[PDB]
């Protein structure tokens, strides 16, 4: 079930699904997401971000 | 005795009032588990030994 507390859905190039930082499920390695999301009480703005490993 | 997310101990488990935003569960240094979340309502649950040393 949807647990009322997720904040942050993390998806790697490699299958790993992170929710809240956690590591729940991996798939197959990903080549492409189809994504098509909306909301109304994410305050003012939700980010998506794009990001890469760094130290 | 206790067998939780792969993590096996003998333990009394209590019902906490935190709020802790990330993670599934938690460690001490020394690698005992220190707490878990319930993954359908977020609630987090402490360990504590059943037995301590006295003097
Ligand atoms: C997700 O909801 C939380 C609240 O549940 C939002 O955080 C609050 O943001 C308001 C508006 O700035 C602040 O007044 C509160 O103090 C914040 N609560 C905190 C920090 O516990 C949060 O902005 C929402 N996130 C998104 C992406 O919309
Ligand atoms: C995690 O939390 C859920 C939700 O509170 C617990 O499921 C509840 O269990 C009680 C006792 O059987 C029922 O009366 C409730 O109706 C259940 N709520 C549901 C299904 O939403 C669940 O037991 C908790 N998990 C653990 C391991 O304690
Ligand atoms: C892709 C839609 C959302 C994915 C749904 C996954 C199903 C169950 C969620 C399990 C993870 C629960 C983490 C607990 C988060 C928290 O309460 O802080
Ligand atoms: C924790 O929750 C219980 C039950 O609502 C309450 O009696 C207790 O005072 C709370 N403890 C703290 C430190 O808030």
């Amino acid at each position: 079930t949807l647990p009322p507390s997720v904040k942050e859905i993390a998806i790697s190039k490699w299958g790993h699904f992170y929710i809240n930082g956690y590591n729940f499920f991996s798939t197959f390695p990903i080549d492409c997401i189809s994504f098509n999301l909306t909301t109304s009480t994410s305050g003012a703005f939700w980010t998506i971000a794009y990001t890469s490993y760094t130290e | 005795d206790y067998n939780i997310y792969g993590k096996t101990g003998i333990g009394i488990i209590r019902q906490t009032n935190s709020t802790l935003l990330s993670g599934l569960y938690y460690t001490s240094l020394s690698g005992d588990l220190l707490g878990f979340k319930n993954v359908t309502d977020g609630v987090v649950y402490s360990v504590t030994p059943c037995d301590v040393s006295a003097q």
